[PDB]
Formats: C-alpha cells, sequence, structure tokens
RNA sequence: AUCGGUUUCAAGCCGAUGGAAGUUUGAGGCAAUAACAGGUCUGUGAUGCCCUUAGACGUUCUGGGCCGCACGCGCGCUACACUGACGGAGCCAGCGAGUCUAACCUUGGCCGAGAGGUCUUGGUAAUCUUGUGAAACUCCGUCGUGCUGGGGAUAGAGCAUUGUAAUUAUUGCUCUUCAACGAGGAAUUCCUAGUAAGCGCAAGUCAUCAGCUUGCGUUGAUUACGUCCCUGCCCUUUGUACACA
C-alpha cells in the first residue's frame, strides 16, 4: 500500500515506463536520433533505433529520482563504458552528452524533471506522482 | 508449510526454506549416497548450502578443501583457461543451469549423478618419472581433484568453437561419465592413465 | 516462396543470406555503421534475411547508398568530404574505393610530396617505427 | 572386475627423485591383518583407503 | 547458404513434429538438428512456449532450457 | 524508550551498517526490499540468516542496511554479516542471552563469515612485479 | 594462550579448542664482515689527471637526427571468440593529486553525433572536483560455429585540442579501407591465498603524448603443504698438480 520506485525491480519498471512514455507522445526526439551511438566509445547505434530514447528517458528519470541532483557530467561517465582502444588497453570515455542533455530538456518540459539549486536537476511533484504510479500498476500488473 | 506474513512481503517458495531444507532452492543433499567407498571423508554432500559461492578459506593448510562442498569445487575449477580467471558469478550460473539440464534429461537428483561423475572419472592408478616411469597408487584426494580436472577440461574443451553452450557440454560429460560411456573426454581419458599404468603395473 | 541466394549489387555480389544491415557492408566501401544508417533511411525492417528485400527497396538502398546528402545522412557520415578536386562531400561506395585510393597515391607521387614517395616505395607513412614491424 | 579396498595404518617418509611419491602401509579391508607396504602420488593422511588393481606385489623406494 | 540454416513455413511444419518427444530442448539441439540456425531456433523456442508444446524450466537469456508438455 | 541497536558487517572494504529496531517485518537495503539485490544469485546469501533461523523470529522487528565501499559480491557479504550480527546483538540485549546462544550456534553451526569478518585484507604490491608476488619476466639472453 | 599428544618428557614440534588474529599473525623498512679492478666522471660549483679555450669541445640561434629499415633478439599490448561480440539497461571501489600574480582539479547550465567548445562555479582542499556513481561484472535482447558481426592492422578523406611550430602523420574524434592471427616448434618465465589470474583506477615524467613504471582496489581459482632429479645455496668431512682459484 505504500509502494514506491525504490520498492520495485529496476528492469521490470524501466520497461513498463518505456511502454508508458512511448503511449504518450508527449516526450520529445531530438531529430538526429538513428544517427548516434549514444558514446564517443561505442561500435554501433542502439539496436531497438525505434526511440531507444523512452528507455534512456525512463533512466534518467529513474537515476534522478533516488539521486538528489544529478548533472549531464554525472549522466555521461555513468552511462559511458569501456572504450576498445584497437590494440591498445581498455579504457573509461563517457557517454554522449547531447544525448542525455536533449532528454533532461524533454523530461523538464513534460515535467518529470526539474531544475533544481545547487546546480544540476531534481525530480517535480508531479514527476513523483506519474513514477509512483507507474511502480504501484508494475506489480499489481503480475499481482 | 506455516506462511508468516512481514512488513516486506518475501515470496512463499522463499519462505519454504526456512529450515525446511538447505537446496539450491530445488536441489536436496538428503542424499543417494557416494555408494563407492574410499572417496566417503573426500566428497562433502553432508552440509547443504544455498549457491556454490563462499567466501571460502579453504586453500590454508592443507586437507582443508576435502571439507569445501563438491558443488563449489566443480564451480571452482570451471573458472580456468584464464579468459574466464576469477568470474565466479558466471561459473555458478553455468552450474545452475548444468545441474537443471542434467535434471530436465536424466533426473536422477542432479547433485548425485555430479557425485557419480566424479568417482567414475577419478584415475584409480598412475605412473611417475623414476625416461622410466614407475606404477603408483593414487591418494584419495587427488583421485577428486583430477577427476574434476577432467570432467571441466573436457567440457570446454567440447565447448570450444561450437553451439552447444559449456552449460550443455559440462552436463553431456557428467551423464556419460556418471553411467560408464567413455564418449566425453572422461573414463577414455582415465583409461588412457590406467592404460600407462598396467604397463607397469 | 521467392527467396534469392547471390543478390547482385553495383558490381558486387551480396549473398542474400543471413542479415542485410551486415550484407550490404560486404560491397567494398560502405560499413556496418553507414549500411545501418542508409537501411533507416531506406526504412527496410532489419529482421529480414537480406534476401527478402524486393527489387524496389533493394533500388532505394542503392538510391541512398549512392546520393546519401539528399536523404537526411548528415555529411559527417561520408568518406571524401571538402574532396581535393571541386570541394563536394560524396561517398565512394562502389569499385571508387580503390579508383579514387589510386588516384590520391597517384597525385601525391605526382607532386612528389614525401608521403606519395613513401607510398611509392612500399613503407609505412604514418612515420610509424618500422625497425622491428612489417618484416612480411 | 576385483578392485581390493585397503585402509593406510601408517605413512613412511616420501620416495622418488621429488616427494612425488609417499611410501605408506596398509591394512586389507577385506580379510584384515594383511598389512602391506605400498606408493601412492596425491596426499596422503592416516585411515584413507586406497583401491588396489592387484593386492599381490609388495613395493620398494623409487631410487 | 551455411548447412540448412535457411529461412522456411514448411520447415515450420518439420519443428512442430520433431520438437516434440525430445527429453530436453534448446537453441544447441534445435541447431544440432542440421535445421534453423540460431536466431531462428531462439523465435522457434519462443513460439513453441506461446503455443505451450513445450516447459520452460528457467528462461535465462544465452542459456534458455525447455522440455516437452506433460 | 524503544528497542533500537546500530551494528555493522563488512567484508573487504564494504561497510553494511544495520539498523534493527522493534517493529513488524521490513527488511530493507538502500532504501528498497532484501528481494532487490543487484547479483540475483547472491540473493540467497543476503537471504540465509532469515532462512537459518526462521522469519518468525524476524516477525517482531524491522532492518535497515546502508552499503558503502567494495564490489557487488563485497556489498553482499556485508549486508548478510550485518544482518546476522545486528539480530543477535537485538537478542542479547531485548530477549535474553538464552535466545542470543540459541540463535549464536544456529548461525555457526551452518558455516560462518557472517558474525566475523574474514581476516584476510590486499598484500601490497612490491616492484618488478605486476602484483604482491608476479615477478616480471627475467631476460637472461 | 588452554588441553591432548609427542623428543633422554630439554629446546621444540604436531593436533584440537577458544579467539579479530595461532606461518616471525600478513607485508615491507632497516640490514654484518669481506669483496667486485660490477654501474655511474651523462645527477651533482663530487673530483685527480689529460684535451680544448673563440674559426670553441663553452652556451645561444635556424633547421635536421635520436623514430632512419634486407634482418635478429628482450619486456609488453591486442587477439584468435558463444565462458563470446554487440546494443540497451543494471550499476559498486580503493590509494591519489589539485591554482595568486598564477591558469591547476574544474562542478553546473547551454552549443555539438563527435572529439571538443562557450558563460559561470566550488576548492590552497576529510569542506569542491568526488560517492572520482572505474572496468571487468549483472540482467534482457540482437549475432549463430563463417577469418564471421571474432580481430582490428594497414591505408583515404574530413573535424577538433595542445603547442612559436603537428610535415616524417603528437593526441583525440567521424566515416570508409579491411591484413595476419583458427591457441603457437625447439625452448624459456613467474607463481602457494585475498596470493596466481582477469578487470580497471590514481600517481611519476606531462603543454600535448602510456601499449611503461610506482601504487590501489574490483572479481577471485586450480594445485603443493613436499624433495634434492635439474639449477643453485649454507655447514661439516674428504681429494687436489687450482689460487686473475
Amino acid at each position: 500500500p505504500g509502494v514506491s520506485v525504490r520498492d520495485v525491480a529496476a528492469q521490470d519498471f524501466i520497461n513498463a515506463y518505456a511502454s508508458f512514455l512511448q503511449r504518450q507522445g508527449k516526450l520529445e526526439v531530438p531529430g538526429y536520433v538513428d544517427i548516434v551511438k549514444t558514446s564517443s566509445g561505442n561500435e554501433m547505434p542502439p539496436q531497438d533505433a525505434e526511440g531507444w530514447f523512452y528507455k534512456r528517458a525512463a533512466s534518467v528519470a529513474r537515476h534522478i529520482y533516488m539521486r538528489k541532483q544529478v548533472g549531464v557530467g554525472k549522466l555521461n561517465k555513468l552511462y559511458g563504458g569501456a572504450k576498445s582502444r584497437g590494440v591498445r588497453p581498455y579504457k573509461h570515455i563517457d557517454a554522449s552528452g547531447s544525448i542525455n542533455r536533449k532528454v533532461l530538456q524533454a523530461l523538464e518540459k513534460i515535467g518529470i524533471v526539474e531544475i533544481s539549486p545547487k546546480g544540476g536537476r531534481r525530480i517535480s511533484e508531479n514527476g513523483q506522482r506519474d513514477l509512483d504510479r507507474i511502480a504501484a500498476q508494475t506489480l499489481e500488473e503480475d499481482e | 508449510f506455516t506462511p508468516v506474513v512481514l512488513a516486506t512481503p518475501i515470496p512463499e517458495e522463499v519462505q519454504q526454506a526456512q529450515t525446511e531444507i538447505k537446496l539450491f532452492n530445488k536441489w536436496s543433499f538428503e542424499e543417494v549416497e557416494v555408494k563407492d567407498a574410499s572417496l566417503v571423508d573426500y566428497v562433502q554432500v553432508r552440509q547443504p548450502i544455498f549457491v556454490a559461492h563462499t567466501a571460502g578459506r579453504y586453500a590454508n593448510k592443507r586437507f582443508r578443501k576435502a571439507q569445501c562442498p563438491i558443488i563449489e569445487r566443480l564451480t571452482n575449477s570451471l573458472m580456468m583457461n584464464g579468459r574466464n580467471n576469477g568470474k565466479k558469478l558466471k561459473a555458478v550460473r553455468i552450474i545452475k543451469h548444468t545441474l537443471d539440464i542434467i535434471n530436465v534429461l536424466t533426473d536422477q537428483n542432479p547433485i548425485q549423478v555430479v557425485v557419480d561423475a566424479i568417482t567414475n572419472t577419478g584415475p584409480r592408478e598412475d605412473t611417475t618419472r623414476v625416461a622410466r616411469r614407475q606404477a603408483v597408487d593414487v591418494s584419495p584426494l587427488r583421485r577428486v581433484n583430477q577427476a574434476i580436472a577432467l570432467l571441466t577440461i573436457g567440457a570446454r574443451e567440447a565447448a570450444f568453437r561450437n553451439i552447444k553452450t559449456i552449460a550443455e557440454t559440462l552436463a553431456e560429460e557428467l551423464i556419460n561419465a556418471a553411467k560408464g560411456s567413455s564418449t566425453s573426454y572422461a573414463i577414455k581419458k582415465k583409461d588412457e592413465l590406467e592404460r600407462v599404468a598396467k604397463s607397469n603395473r | 516462396g521467392s527467396f534469392q541466394h547471390i543478390l547482385r549489387l553495383l558490381n558486387t555480389n551480396v549473398d542474400g543470406n543471413i542479415k542485410i544491415v551486415y550484407a550490404l557492408t560486404t560491397i567494398k566501401g560502405v560499413g556496418r555503421r553507414y549500411s545501418n544508417l542508409v537501411c533507416k533511411k531506406a526504412d527496410v525492417d532489419l529482421h529480414k534475411r537480406a534476401g527478402e528485400l524486393t527489387q524496389e527497396e533493394l533500388e532505394r538502398i542503392v538510391q541512398i547508398m549512392q546520393n546519401p546528402t539528399h536523404y537526411k545522412i548528415p555529411a559527417w557520415f561520408l568518406n571524401r568530404q571538402n574532396d581535393i578536386t571541386d570541394g563536394k562531400d560524396y561517398h565512394t561506395l562502389a569499385n571508387n574505393v580503390e579508383s579514387k585510393l589510386r588516384d590520391d597515391l597517384e597525385r601525391l607521387k605526382k607532386i612528389r610530396a614525401h608521403r606519395g614517395i613513401r607510398h611509392f616505395w612500399g613503407l609505412r607513412v604514418r612515420g610509424q617505427h618500422t625497425k622491428t614491424t612489417g618484416r612480411r | 572386475t576385483p578392485v581390493t579396498l585397503a585402509k593406510v595404518i601408517k605413512v613412511l617418509g616420501r620416495t622418488g627423485s621429488r616427494g612425488g611419491v609417499t611410501q605408506v602401509r596398509v591394512e586389507f579391508l577385506e580379510d584384515t591383518s594383511r598389512t602391506i607396504v605400498r606408493n601412492v602420488k596425491g596426499p596422503v593422511r592416516e585411515n584413507d583407503i586406497l583401491v588396489l588393481m592387484e593386492s599381490e606385489r609388495e613395493a620398494r623406494r623409487l631410487r | 547458404a551455411q548447412h540448412a540454416v535457411i529461412l522456411d513455413q514448411e520447415k515450420y511444419d518439420r519443428i512442430l513434429k520433431e520438437v516434440p518427444t525430445y527429453r530436453y530442448v534448446s537453441v544447441s539441439v534445435l541447431v544440432d538438428r542440421l535445421k534453423i540456425g540460431g536466431s531462428l531456433a531462439r523465435i522457434a523456442l519462443r513460439h513453441l512456449e506461446k503455443e505451450g508444446i513445450i516447459k520452460p524450466i528457467s528462461k535465462h537469456s544465452k542459456q534458455a532450457i525447455y522440455t516437452r508438455a506433460t | 524508550a524503544v528497542p533500537s541497536v546500530q551494528t555493522f558487517g563488512k567484508k573487504k572494504s564494504a561497510t553494511a551498517v544495520a539498523h534493527v529496531k522493534a517493529g513488524k517485518g521490513l527488511i530493507k537495503v538502500n532504501g528498497s526490499p532484501i528481494t532487490l539485490v543487484e547479483p540475483e544469485i547472491l540473493r540467497f546469501k543476503v537471504y540465509e540468516p532469515l532462512l537459518l533461523v526462521g522469519l518468525d523470529k524476524f516477525s517482531n522487528i524491522d532492518i535497515r542496511v546502508r552499503v558503502t565501499g567494495g564490489g557487488h559480491v563485497s556489498q553482499v557479504y556485508a549486508i548478510r554479516q550485518a544482518i546476522a550480527k545486528g539480530l543477535v546483538a537485538y537478542h542479547q540485549k531485548y530477549v535474553d542471552e538464552q535466545s542470543k546462544n540459541e540463535l549464536k550456534k544456529a548461525f555457526t553451526s551452518y558455516d560462518r563469515t557472517l558474525l566475523i569478518a574474514d581476516s584476510r585484507r590486499p598484500e601490497p604490491k612490491k616492484f618488478g612485479g605486476k602484483g604482491a608476488r608476479s615477478r616480471f619476466q627475467k631476460s637472461y639472453r
């Protein structure tokens, strides 16, 4: 009866919030989608390419929720993985900026994320409402 | 059996583990016995456990790894060919799979069949380089050590450049070792070490 | 059904087997990234196995491959950009790859540029240490 | 297929170029009072059973 | 092609007779019957699970195991 | 004026601070139920302190675990230990030493890190090697 | 430590129990006498002697070379894949270091597919970078035994950053080109537990450049718990026509 974003599983939540944010045509797509691989250090673009974006959007929503306030730099260095530098040892090069910035702007316009003091971005009260509503449905859909 | 409630709702399959019995969450150590003497007090099937992963201080003194659960000893010996060195989470996930595989075909409770594979793939007389060869008998700890080291090496070598995944290969090898086949880099590889023995035995 | 095998496409044989995004790249001058972007602009289905693409959408695949800039390829997805001849960005996708490779080496050797000379000698041109490497 | 199981009663140093082989004294579980000397390869404690494919032949040090 | 791995709507009919009476079913078995190769083996397993001739015991990604219907 | 004891459990640079209080059954880790720990096989390593004694002993308490440091496996072993040490410290202080004894020899019978941390620590790296032991390759000729 | 063994019941050693800890508790630092014609005069306003002392063998400037390639050798890195690659999501360390009359570590918001730019900001630092939300790893899905999407070398063109200066391509980034390599002969190296191994991270040089080193954690085995067989060690005995042995 007090189901929140934390009480539900990670993937099984993001996949249902992905469905919801795709049913709603509210969240934007920057237009350069289909031509990006969400990194400097990757091989190929996101395999789905049917607006993944609705999975980034969902995960940046869920991440900014659990944290205090997240900036684009924290999202870049979060989502960025190991770059194969050819014959040289693997490194950490952080993920692509524009995707994480334009998804934060898309959440800001929808009313999930709020530009927060101390810099970065917090959740809106409408944000917590929509996240917790989906989080309750996800569990009771199985139950 | 006594479905209790908490402020954190626990699933009933997890709640059927509390002092009921300690399994994987399905494989029981009640036991279909080792059945072959000499290796009893050298295969641990007496202390039941939930996963094939302890922190483990078993390479401490000398004989402490004889009192380690034999499922962990497979899980440990599956991490060789050192692109998989460490990575016990992958190894235990492979072990989970291969056990429920050797359940779905030829069920027999997939711990006693693993135990019986250890009892059959154990080289029971070998030689030593004294360019001569002198046939000697084998310590039951080394009979386990090499029974594991033949099963898990045979498995990876079969699964290498193949579609049959390490889970299915290791599974097939453990089954054909249990029911003496000589078709699993198995009793065949053991007979090859007892053939060079009978030359000098 | 009408499932084809060989699939000839602009002077190459791109076997209509397992996948299309990875079949197109056997053309000398397109790669995994470019093939993917052209398939997306062609609006083909990617789960199909490169043989069940009817000739009309195969023509459209070849259209957007040949003249990419018209169909929203952003002009940093191309081989020759600010080309030395005119200054127009285009993609050398056919046998043009080796044609324009040879043309550039021949341009360098004609000028008698250092990189052109090292290209002529068969030496390594990216100031690499070839004392201990490039034996055979 | 007669294999004879025999428990060890005492271990006697190590034979071989290296300490690869351990000379041990066994008592046959079947028809006991028969004590025989035997070679092993792997690590041997006491009370451990060895499986002989020949009960007959005795054991010598590996010079 | 590559050792009988071709897309077909008749080997659907071959599958739906040959797959039952298997004590064990996975991607590895499907391909080692010189059938459908990998990508097609997995979507065969998924449709056989929807149809209900298959019982899934475990459904881990990279190693999906299945059994004949009781 | 409430039964409350703050305990910790640790495994190789993984500090798991548990707060076992008089409650109903709220067992939670980083403000999420125990049923959602990152490694889904080590779900039964974090859980085993509950399955050892029984959920009936947890029908009158609430536990909140805050995990910091280490990796995924270090943190699971830290939680497991922190919960068991939390529960025995509560029973010692607020029930009796009789039921403390009971569930101590219940916990240590099934083998333990669980109550006291594995002493093991990483050895420092020395020159002319890639670790504490492994020396660089030697070049005679 | 206690108890039991065990050696003339002496120093000790072995087993169990308790304990955070029972190998000198783990790892280092310090580390004798004698010796080498070991290395360094290119670390030293450390220095004898010898050579030059201005058409300089001093140190300054421009450019060039230390990188040059029939070939051989030594430390490495990447790999030959399905215990895998790729895409998404999941998502956790430890030891550092960091600018005032200078340009450091740089949040945060915007521009950008990048790399990287802009306008501010906290930190002379358990206050800020920074939880350095590192990678391997986990889960769901896309590849299905093919030099294949394993591998990423060579090359072509473009966009940036550092720098008086990037050509002999500094580095980074985008697209294209795709080589050898199907686990390696005779040989040889290192390793006994949080060790090997996998994984990345921080520091040194650093304007820029790490496939190096110095450290640190992440994941974490197998196999000995031994013996002189090889290669050497220490003590005693013994033979010697050796003593730069």
